[PDB]
This record gives C-alpha cells, structure tokens and sequence, in this order.
C-alpha cells in the first residue's frame, strides 16, 4: 500500500463512507483484502476474503483469491480445497482441475476426491504432459499395485504418442528407478528417438545414460555394447558441435573435459576404440572435430578480430587433412543404420559447408598450395608448418581438439560432382529449405559456376516437375521448373546484392559468403511460406480439408509470377527475373528448353517494359503492398543499364517473332539493335540450323544458304568482339565469357577457310 | 446486335471462353427474350432456325451454355424455357429438382408465387416428359419421388389428416414392417443427395401427422364417442409396427443427422409403441 | 508494489522483502537526517508527516509476524508493525 | 463521398445523440478486418465509443427484430425452416466479438441469442455459437470486474449471466449426452452378437471385435456416468 497525505486523505474518507452501515463495509471487503495482498497482511487479507465469502458466497472471485494466498502463504490443503470449492461453483478455468490434481498428487492423496478429480481432469482435457503427470504421481502413491498400473499407462502413452521428449524422459527416469538400465539403453536405443536426438539437454541425458550404463557394465566386449559406445560417441560429437557453435572458451573447456570423461569411460568397458566399425567411427569423429575447427576459424576471422589474414593457412591445412581421413560413406558392418543414415547426412552437409568455403576463401582453385610450399622450407618453415597443423591455443583461441594427431597434409582439390551430389543428399533431408538454396546458390554465385537448379528441384520434389510454357488456363497441379528456377534465382540474386551492400567493412582476406549456420533466412518470411505451401501440394504433405484453397492460393501466386493476367512484382526482381533466364538459358545449346527460356522472357517483358516506363523519369518505384524482400537495395531509378534493358527486350520480341514464323521482322529488329546477346542467339540458331541442314542432303540453294548464314554468324561474332572491348558493361551483361565466343569465331572461320585478318583474325579478337 | 457478333467471333479463346461469348451471355441476360431470336414455343416445342441460327451453326451448344450461365448466376423460368426450347429433359428436371429442393424445407401454403412457380415448372416438366422421350431411369424415378413428396406435403398444409395417411400408405416406398426395412436400406442406397436430404421434412411431417392422428385417437373415447376397442387395438398395433420399421430403419441406415431430428424419431418410435 | 500485486514464489518474495528492507533503510537514513538537525521539514517541500507516512505504510507492508527478512533497524518517531 | 479516414474526424461535431445514432447506421455496413482496425483506430483516435456505438447498434438490431417468441419454447406452424433474422443475428456477432473489452454485454447478449434460439428452435446454431465462444467467459467478466476496482455499485448481470452460463452448458451436456446415447444404441450394443462363425479367421475377429466392443462400452459407461452424475 501507500500511506501519504492524500492517500490517507482519501483512506478515512473512504473509512467514513463505508461507516454508516456494517453492509458496505463487508461488501469492500474485496478491496479491502486487495489493498491488504498489496501491503502483504495474509492474515487481514484472508478475514476480509472470508467476510466476502460469507457475504457473496456466489463469487468465485473470492474463493480463487483465497487459494491464490494460501499457495502463496504454504497451506497446499487450503489451497486446493479453494480450488475444489471455486470449480464446484463454475468451471473457472480448464487448466483448473489439472492444477488440482497436480497438487493433491504432490500432497499425497488417493483416498476418493483425488482419484475423482484426477479422471475428471482425464475426461476434460485430452492427453498432456500435465494430465500424464498428475496420473503418475497418483499411481506411484500405491506402491507395486500402482506401479503396474504406472507402467501400463507409460506403455499405452507411447504407444498412442511415441514422439514425446517429455514422455521418453520420464520412461528413462521410472527405468532407472526400477533398476532397468538394459530397458533404459533399448529405450534410447529405439529407432523412433533418431528424429529426437537433436536438443542439447537430451543429448546430455543420453549422454550420461550411456556413460553410466558402461560404468556399471565394463568388462564386456559384445555388439550390443559396441552399438552403445559408437552412439554415445555420435551424440557426444553433437554436443561438442552445439557447444563449440558459438564464441565461449568456457563452453569449449567444458566439452572437452566431458569428451575426456567419456573416453576414460569407454576405455574402462569397451578395450580400446580402434577394431572393425571403432576405426571407422574414429575417423568420422577426428574428420568432424578437424571441419569443425576450420569453421571456427573461419568464422572468427570473419568476425573481425585481430587475426584474419594468416589463420588461412592453418583452417586450409586442416580441411585438407580432414579430406584426407575417411569419412562415414559406407560402413562395413550394416547393422547401426538408424544413426548411420543421420551421420552421413551431417557428414555430407559439413564436408559440402568446408567445400564451399575453402573454394570461396580461394577464389576459384586451391591457390594457398603455393604459399604454403613457398614458406615452408627450412627449420623455421618446418616449425611454422607443425604450429599450422596443430593451430593455436593460447588465451581466446578456442582449438582444444582441433589439434591434428600423427599425420600429414596432403595437396587435394574438392570436386564440383562431389559437391553436387552432397548438396542433394542434403536437400532429401532438408525437403526444400529455401535458407539453404539461398546459401548454395550465394556459394555458386561466389564461385562463378552455373548451379544445378534442375538437380536441386528433382532432388526436392519426386513428382519430377516437366518443363512448360503454359500462357492460358492456370493450373496450379500442373507445376512449371521454370517458375521454380526463376524464383530460386531471383532469391539468389536479391541475397547476393543484399551480401554485397553488407559487405562494406569486410576484408577480402575474410569468407565473402557466410556458412550455413549463421546464414539462415536473408529475406522475408512470406517467400519461405510459399514454397513451404508449393512443396506441401506437391508431395502431398497438406489437408484434404483445406486442399481446395491452397490449391487456389497456389494458382493464385503462380498466375501472379508469371505476370500474364494480374500484377504486381518489382522492376527489379523482373530484371533478376530475365537475366537469371538469360544465365540458364545461353549457357547450354539445346533448342526447345531455349525456346521456351525465351518465351518466359518474352512474357516477362512484355510486363516489365510499362513497369520500366514509370523508372526512366525519376518518378515513384512500383513497390506492393507486401514486402517480398528487403527494401533497401531494390530501388530502380538509376538510368544506367536501361539501353541493355531495352535491347533485351527487343531480343525476347525478336525471338518469339521468328518462333511465331516472322523471321524478316526478327532479323530486321536484330540488326537494328546493338546487343551481343542479340547476336549470340542468332549465331547459336545459325548453327542449329546449319547442323539439321547437313544431317540432310546439300543442294545449291541449301548450300548457298549455309554458307549466307556462316557469314552472318562471322559478322555477328566480329561486332559480339568489338561490343565487349567497347566497354566493360558487356562483362556483367554477358552470361557466356568472350573466350568461348573467341573460339567459335576461330572454329566458324576455319570451316568457311578464310585465314587473312581483314575480318575476325586469327590470334586477336578486334582489328 | 449480330452484325456485331459476326465480328466478335473472328477472336479466338482469350483466358478461358471467349470475349464473344462473354458478349452475347450478357447481351442474352440482359435483354431476357428469344421467342422470334432463338425459336418460339407452343407449350414444348422445339427449337426454329432463328436469325442467329440462320448464320452460325452449333445453336444447340450455344443455348445450352447460355442456360447454364443463366442458371449459375440465378434464373429459373427463363433458363427451364431455354433448356425446354433446346430439348433436353436431363437438364430440365435437373434445374425442376434444384429449384425445388429448397422450397420443400419451408413451407408449401399458397402465400406467395413460388408455389406457382414450382407448379407451373412441375406442368411443364410432366407435359414434356408424356410428349417425348423423358429423363433417365433414376431422374424419372427422383422426379415421381418429388412429384409424392410434395403432393403430400400440400395435402398435409390444406388441414387433411386421413388422406395424407392414405397417400403415405399407398406410396409403398415408407418402412411398413420389419421385413419391408430390409429392402427398403436396399433401395436407399440407390437414391440421391436431395433424396436423403428431404428426408428429414418428410420425417417431421410423418410425425406431425401421426402424432396427430395419436391425439385424436386419445381425445376420441375408447368406449364411447365411437370407435370400437377393436379399431382402437388394430389402429395401436398397426402404429407399433410403423413405429419398428421406422426406428429399425433409421437405426440400420448409413446416415445421422442431428440430435434434435434424432430425439423427434425416437419420440415418434415410442408414442407409436 | 508491482511485483507484490502478483503471485509471487520464495524467490520473488526475498526479492520483495529485500527491496522493502532497502526503502526501510533509505527511510531510516532520511529520518536519521531529519534528528540530527530540525531542518528537514523546512528543506524538502513536503512535511516529516509525508515521511512518517511513508515509514508507516513501509512498516504496514512487511508485515507483522511471516517476515522472511529480519530488519535491522529501530522505529523511530513511528510505531512498529512488523 | 465514401472515404472512411474523414467521417469520425467530422462526426464529434455533432450533438453525442443524433452523433451516435448516425454513427450506427455507418457502421452497420462495415466488412474487412483490415477496415474494421483501421476504422477502430480512427475513431479511438477521434474520441469516439465505437463500443458503445455497436452495443447500440445491436440493441437496435434487436428491437427491429423484435425477438423470435420471446424467451418461452414455442413450436412454429406446420413445416418451415429458420427465421430470416438469425442470419442477422449470427453475423452481428462479429464486430461484436471484434473488440475484447465489453465481455460482460457480450455475454449478457450472447445469452439473449441463445434463449432467442432455444425458443425459435435452433439448437445447432447454439451448439455452433457455444463451441465458437470459450468456457470463462463468466470468468474472464468477473475478473475485469474485480480489476476494474469497482465493487461498490455491484448489481446482479453477473450472477445472472453466471446461472444462464450453466444452464445453458446444463442443457447442452444433456443433449449431447442423449444424442451420443442414441448413437450408441443404434450402432451395436458392444454384445457378442452371432453373425456366422465357422472358421479359425472368423473366430479371431469375432473375439476382436468383442474386445473392441468391451473396450468401448467401458468407456461410454465411464464417461456417460460422470456427466449424468
């Protein structure tokens, strides 16, 4: 309470008014009990709630006060008999009769009311944790007669529900309480708790349970046991990951002490942790302890501290020795599958993370090899050399088990065909994560090299998604690639440019792209939804119910993608649109899959080009209402890249001409604009056309033809050449390098038979 | 309006139909009229070569979707005349059973003009299908259902007691006695969704009614005031056994309801026993 | 008094009993100040009542006899609730 | 002129009566959740009762409708349906439901619906508005009632809408309880009732299907003892 001038003021004003009757002085009995709980008084605050409830024993209000203090105060009887009494009078609440329950079980109590309001709260509410509880602590009240009964329950809880973290630790716990460790470990050990060995806390309490376990069993070499040891090692590989994820060096402290623990434990029962699948596991573990390390390293050199630019050496030494070691591919003894396929899932994942990084952190190849042979050469390069193999570890160096054993680095390369296969294993499991799309396509992006979005998606969907141009009718069952492609690398390219405006303050020395768990969602939730919906409707992972609408909602968001009867988008993510198009498309040599690349231009285009009429007069950006992404790099108002916009405009309506039968038109709007892409596409249709000529006969006409479009191929080649020395916008525009187009310029030429150097000369490019 | 039309048709389909056809729907909803256009009508007669007739083809299709787009959006006595026009019974005792339906729920007194509405369609439908051929089997045998369905229901609305009784009785199609509920879940499983839907307006007049002729019975004296024990008896076991194969029925059947229609069922079951 | 106006376990409640030990001090420091010399009163704009108040409702809200918080201080100018 | 960001900034100009009466009529017609908050910020913003304005608007709903046979059970004449105004009366419930602070009217109005359909006849649109609205509701009313410190003009709305409450969650336990029961008796009595056996297959589903039967008939005699105790 609070006892000032006014406030007393008003106190013995309020005394004096609620004086002329006892009546108004026990109806403020509530307030006054209110203003008592306030300045503590149990004592006065429970006479005037039982004044209250004498006056107006029809309040539940009071009765509820009155339990509330009595729990508060210790009297857990009282309590509970207010509650009782206020749930006789109305249903107050419906987690009511639970807390009651609850509490009569803590107080012991199995003797008529308890068991009524147990299987009242039973009947009332479904099955909880809560409702299991109550039931246990009354059924461990009655000794063995109730513990039968107990273990009945626990069994048909998990047979009814299996997937309960709750549940299974309470099986664990009423197991050791009953001395059945065996039962405990075949409990862990069950197949069905693969998919929960995840949190950290029952990662710890599978961990202790196997230690204890072999403490009370040591002496014995058996299968059964070799199982618990190699799991026990899996989990606690999981907990130094989860551990050492972050940045505390006693976290790390306290995770190699508990590996030490566990290993002495090991040593004591199972002889050694070198034989027929203890080897293999070994090996898993040291390549996972050295990954883990290097992501460490490169993490906190990212994190711009005071070393970055000579840790490179050492996470790059450790990524090569842990390519080295095996890893957990194949095991020879098939028997621990349920923890073998989540180990090799994580052992895809982190060897295509390490991967990517090194290949970022080297721009393109493994160029480190050089310096590393270049400054080890003599003693001090030996030492420098055995100080890299083992790391640092001094005061904030966190690397207790980053330390390599005895061995050595050997120069290898990842593969681009490993990395893809690992990115796919990865995608099975992930079921479509668009975070983790977004960080693949953002390392292929780095690396200069097309990604395996058709991979990807027949990889995510098993249905095998075809590829159509689809302009009437929407269907949203009859799902496109190509608007899935466009979309994954419209996300890409937003993520990049997103990356390059982070990336001010950053050093070149630094891993440009982030690993994958800190980089998680760099966008908006909304694209994570839509393609959580479009997996679900494909794999059939929704409701029946509710299938009508999403499948109309679906429809809805494809017809909106496309932009062919309502819009909506962005010029720029339009602009992402058409060159991520463009970057599929030219990049391959096919004929119906460029057709219809360009038929998605075209029907981009015709959309984007009223859209690219509002940016040229510095005027508004066309932004929804929804925010699709971040909107803070997505502004067009810049006139810079609106000539190469428009030219490839002119090239999608020139395409879908000649694809409509108008070739004059095409050829006509092809040589009056000045793009190279323009030029490539006609010289790739010459020489499609040239091959389905010569699979057939040569006559004159067919032959005079042939040798027309060779020489207008050669032309297009010559002005692709002087547009890209020109200037260098033509090097970003250009989805195809000037290399490839150098050499079908050579190989044109010296099928023609020209070789002077008037026109496309022989060693050079331009004139 | 066709002048216009012969250009309208030189554009193909356009996101779904046609803006032609789009056109001339409208033009057709608005203007509600085709007795010289599209063909006129004795009483069930088909169609003549109108004047679009006389230049485009597939009238046929063309007053058919023009019905169901009619229909969609909510006509009745104009869409029944076109379906009728461009003969098609399917169609017509399909919308003469939709537009029915509703009505049947509510009450069936002359107070308005949608019973004469429902009567005049009704005229029409049964004059067309006895000049030429009707519906299929199972849409003739829903027609008749119907056509029971609410005579009985207006003989039961006009105060008569005995001769709905009579028409129920000799309809042959309500559970008469155990060994009738046999074939009688048989033949339900053969019905359809407004068959089994109106079958809760068909239960609560059957109780209405047998719950009236119950009070006459009881108000009437068992001695005196006429009818004989014997009547009184016989008219008692003949209701224990509609009462047995109505509730046997009801029990047996693959369908509930609702607790309130159900409690009614059984209230009837048991006044009858 | 905010946090008292809820349910309040034996955590909350030494914290609560803590903080009203705090003010009972800054209470007794202040009226320590006032008897050393008369010119409190005069000093602040509000009158040793608004003070002795105040030490009243502090005393009133500890409690009388369930004080998990022994004081350690002396009632002075004021009576003893707690 | 439509335009609903200028009609509350110019309404407080007039008289409070004529104000709150013409103020009904505007939001009579109002649709959209994102206008509803839009419109509720406006006029919270202006200095409006927008919830007395929609209690009004009910009461007046009301007295247009002018009940459905007063509060007493009365069967309606020969075969009809619903009554025309229900529909009114279900889709008034949103904007009422639509600002949490009037639990009290709320509920006091809820029980008159409910005793509108009871006597009209619709006790699945009761067992649908019930199951749509929560349980502490008289909870949650006494609650703001006691936190609003405001005990000294206590009337009775409460302890009647209290009894309503429970009669009406009374009398639709009973129904259920009864439809369940008359659910269960038309399905199989969970007795081993001979329908042909004459094979070890036959033999092992007719025990099944007995324990099944067993099992379900100890837990319909379970539940429906504790609900009609």
């Amino acid at each position: 309470m609070r006892r000032s001038k006014a406030e007393i003021q008003r106190y013995v004003e309020n005394a004096q008014n609620s004086a002329s009757s006892p009546r108004e002085k026990s109806m403020k009995g509530f307030l006054f009990a209110r203003l008592y709980y306030e300045a503590k008084e149990y004592e006065l605050a429970k006479r005037s709630v039982s004044s209250y409830i004498s006056v107006q024993e029809r309040d539940p209000k009071a009765h509820r006060f009155l339990g509330q203090l009595f729990e508060i105060e210790g009297n857990v009887e009282k309590a509970v008999g207010c509650y009782k009494r206020s749930l006789e009078l109305n249903p107050t609440q419906k987690d009511l009769t639970l807390r009651i329950a609850e509490l009569i079980c803590t107080l012991n109590i199995k003797d008529g009311r308890a068991e009524y309001w147990v299987e009242r709260a039973s009947k009332l509410f479904p099955g909880s944790p809560e409702i299991y509880r109550l039931k246990e602590q009354l059924l461990s009240s009655q000794g063995e007669a109730g513990w039968n009964q107990l273990f009945d329950l626990i069994q048909a809880e998990l047979f009814a529900r299996p997937n309960d973290v709750y549940v299974n630790l309470k099986l664990v716990d009423l197991f050791l309480s009953n001395q059945r460790l065996e039962e405990a470990v075949l409990h862990c050990l069950k197949p069905e708790r693969r998919a929960l060995r995840t949190d950290i806390e029952w990662c710890s309490c599978v961990v202790r349970v196997f230690k204890e376990y072999l403490a009370s069993k040591q002496g014995q070499k058996n299968t059964n046991m070799r199982m618990i040891t190699k799991e026990l090692l899996l989990a606690q590989c999981d907990v130094v990951f989860l551990t050492l994820s972050k940045k505390d060096v006693q976290k790390s402290k306290e995770a190699l002490e508990r590996f030490d623990q566990a290993l002495l434990s090991v040593k004591q029962s199972v002889s050694g942790t070198d034989a027929s699948d203890l080897s293999v596991t070994f090996y898993e573990m040291r390549g996972h302890y050295y990954m883990h390390a290097g992501t460490l390293l490169l993490k906190m050199a990212q994190s711009c501290e005071v070393q970055w630019k000579a840790l490179i050496e050492p996470a790059a030494l450790c990524y090569l020795l842990a390519y080295q070691v095996p890893k957990p591919k194949s095991k020879p003894v098939k028997g621990d599958d349920n923890g073998q396929g989540f180990l090799e899932e994580l052992a895809f994942d982190r060897q295509s993370k390490s991967g990517h990084l090194l290949l970022t952190l080297s721009h393109g190849k493994q160029n480190f090899i050089s310096e590393i042979i270049e400054t080890f050469a003599n003693q001090c390069g030996q030492s420098i050399l055995l100080k890299f193999l083992f790391e640092d570890n001094l005061s904030m160096q966190d690397s207790f088990m980053g330390s390599d054993d005895i061995s050595y680095v050997e120069n290898r390369v990842p593969d681009l065909s490993e990395l893809s296969q690992h990115d796919n294993g990865s995608l099975r499991i992930h079921n479509g994560d668009l975070q983790h799309l977004t960080w693949l396509g953002l390392q292929w992006h780095f690396l200069s090299t097309l990604p395996p979005l058709r991979k990807w998606l027949k990889q995510i969907f098993p249905r095998v998604p075809q590829e159509t141009s689809r302009l009437e009718s929407n269907i949203p069952e009859s799902i496109c690639l190509l608007d899935l492609e466009v979309f994954l690398l419209a996300v890409v390219q937003t993520s990049y440019l997103q990356l390059q405006d982070n990336n001010t303050t950053a050093d070149p020395n630094r891993p440009r792209c982030l690993p994958l768990p800190i980089c998680k969602q760099l966008f908006t939730d909304r694209q994570r939804s839509w393609w959580d919906a479009v997996y679900s409707l494909i794999t059939k992972k929704a409701l029946p119910g509710t299938s009508a609408k999403l499948r109309s909602v679906i429809q809805h968001d494809l017809t909106t993608l496309r932009a062919q009867e309502k819009h909506g988008l962005q010029p720029a993510v339009l602009v992402n649109w058409a060159r991520g198009l463009h970057k599929t498309g030219y990049s391959l040599n096919s004929f119906y899959d460029q057709k219809e690349y360009m038929g998605r231009c075209v029907h981009y285009w015709k959309k984007l080009l009223p859209l690219l009429d509002l940016v040229k007069q510095k005027k508004s950006i066309p932004e929804p209402v929804d925010p699709l992404f971040k909107h803070f790099h997505n502004k067009d108002i810049k006139v810079s890249e609106v000539k190469d916009l428009e030219d490839e405009a002119c090239i999608a309506f020139a395409t879908l001409d000649l694809v409509d039968g108008k070739t004059e038109d095409a050829i006509i709007a092809f040589e009056s604009v000045k793009n190279v892409v323009a030029y490539w596409n006609l010289a790739l249709i010459y020489q499609r056309k040239a091959e389905e000529i010569e699979n057939d006969c040569l006559p004159a006409e067919e032959q005079e033809e042939f040798q027309e479009c060779l020489l207008k191929c050669k032309g297009f080649l010559k002005m692709i050449c002087d547009e890209y020395s020109a200037y260098p916008s033509i090097a970003t525009s250009l989805p195809v390098p000037v290399e490839t187009v150098f050499e079908m310029l050579d190989s044109v030429k010296q099928s023609l038979g020209e070789a002077m150097d008037d026109h496309s000369p022989a060693f050079m490019e331009n004139h | 309006a066709l002048q216009y039309f012969y250009f309208l048709r030189n554009e193909k389909d356009n996101q779904g139909e046609s803006m032609f056809l789009r056109c001339v729907s409208e033009l057709v909803i608005e203007s509600r009229e085709f007795d010289m256009l599209l063909g006129k009508l004795e009483k069930d007669g088909s169609r003549k070569p109108g004047a679009i007739d006389k230049f485009t083809r597939d009238t046929k299709t063309i007053i058919n979707k023009v019905a169901s787009v009619a229909e969609n959006k909510g006509l009745f006595e104009e869409a029944a005349k076109l379906y009728d026009l461009a003969k098609n019974p399917d169609k017509v005792l399909e919308l003469t059973n939709k537009l029915l339906s509703p009505v049947v729920s509510q009450i069936s007194a002359p107070q308005s003009n949608r019973e004469r509405l429902k009567n005049m369609a009704l005229a029409i439908a049964e004059r067309y299908k006895s000049q030429g051929v009707s519906a299929e089997k199972s849409i003739n045998s829903t027609f008749y259902l119907l056509l029971d369905l609410i005579t009985f229901f207006d003989e039961y609305h006009a105060g008569h007691i005995d001769l709905s009784f009579d028409v129920i009785e000799r309809l042959k199609l309500v559970p008469l006695s155990q060994d009738s509920v046999e074939e009688r879940v048989a033949a339900f499983r053969n019905f359809s969704d407004e068959i089994r839907h109106n079958l809760s307006e068909i239960l609560l007049a059957t109780m209405n009614i047998l719950f009236t002729q119950y009070k006459r019975l009881k108000g009437s004296g068992p001695t005196t005031l006429g009818r004989p024990q014997r009547v009184q008896e016989d008219k008692d076991s003949v209701l224990r056994s509609q009462a047995r194969a109505l509730i046997t029925f009801a029990g047996m059947i693959p369908y509930r309801m609702s607790g309130d229609t159900n409690a009614r069922l059984v209230q009837m079951e048991v006044l009858m026993n | 008094e905010e946090i008292e106006n809820d349910c309040l376990p034996a955590e909350e409640q030494e914290e609560f009993q803590e903080c009203l030990l705090k003010c009972k001090g800054f209470l007794k420091m202040i009226c320590d100040e006032y008897s050393a010399y008369p010119s409190i009163a005069t000093s602040l704009p509000v009158p040793v009542e608004t003070v002795f108040e105040m030490l009243d409702s502090v005393k009133q809200s500890l409690g009388e006899a369930m004080d998990d918080h022994s004081p350690a201080f002396m009632e002075n100018h004021s009576v003893l609730t707690t | 002129e439509k335009q609903i960001e200028l009609i509350a900034f110019y309404v407080s100009h007039l008289p409070q009566e004529l104000a709150i009466s013409q103020y009904a009529v505007f939001l009579e017609n109002i649709t959209d959740p994102d206008q509803r908050q839009r419109c509720l910020e406006l006029a919270k913003e202006a200095g409006l009762d927008v919830a007395s304005i929609t209690k009004t608007v009910v009461e007046n709903t009301r007295k247009k409708d002018a009940g459905e046979f007063a509060h007493h059970d009365f069967a309606p004449a020969l075969d009809s349906g619903t009554s025309e105004e229900d529909r009114a009366k279900i889709d008034v419930i949103d904007w009422l439901v639509f600002d949490p602070a009037q639990r009290a009217e709320a509920l006091k109005q809820s029980n008159a619906i409910m005793r509108k359909f009871l006597a009209s006849k619709k006790h699945e649109a009761a067992k649908e508005v019930f199951a749509k609205i929560p349980q502490d509701s008289i909870a949650e009313i006494y609650s703001q009632w006691e936190e609003q410190a405001m005990d000294s003009a206590l009337p009775a709305e409460d302890d009647n809408a209290i009894r309503e409450h429970l009669c009406i969650r009374a009398y639709l336990e009973s129904h259920e309880a009864f439809n369940e029961w008359f659910k269960h008796i038309n399905s199989p009595p969970q007795k081993p009732t001979l329908v042909g056996q004459a094979s070890f297959t036959e033999k092992v589903a007719h025990e099944h299907k007995e324990k099944k039967y067993e099992m379900d008939f100890g837990i319909w005699k379970g539940h429906l003892d504790a609900l009609t105790s």
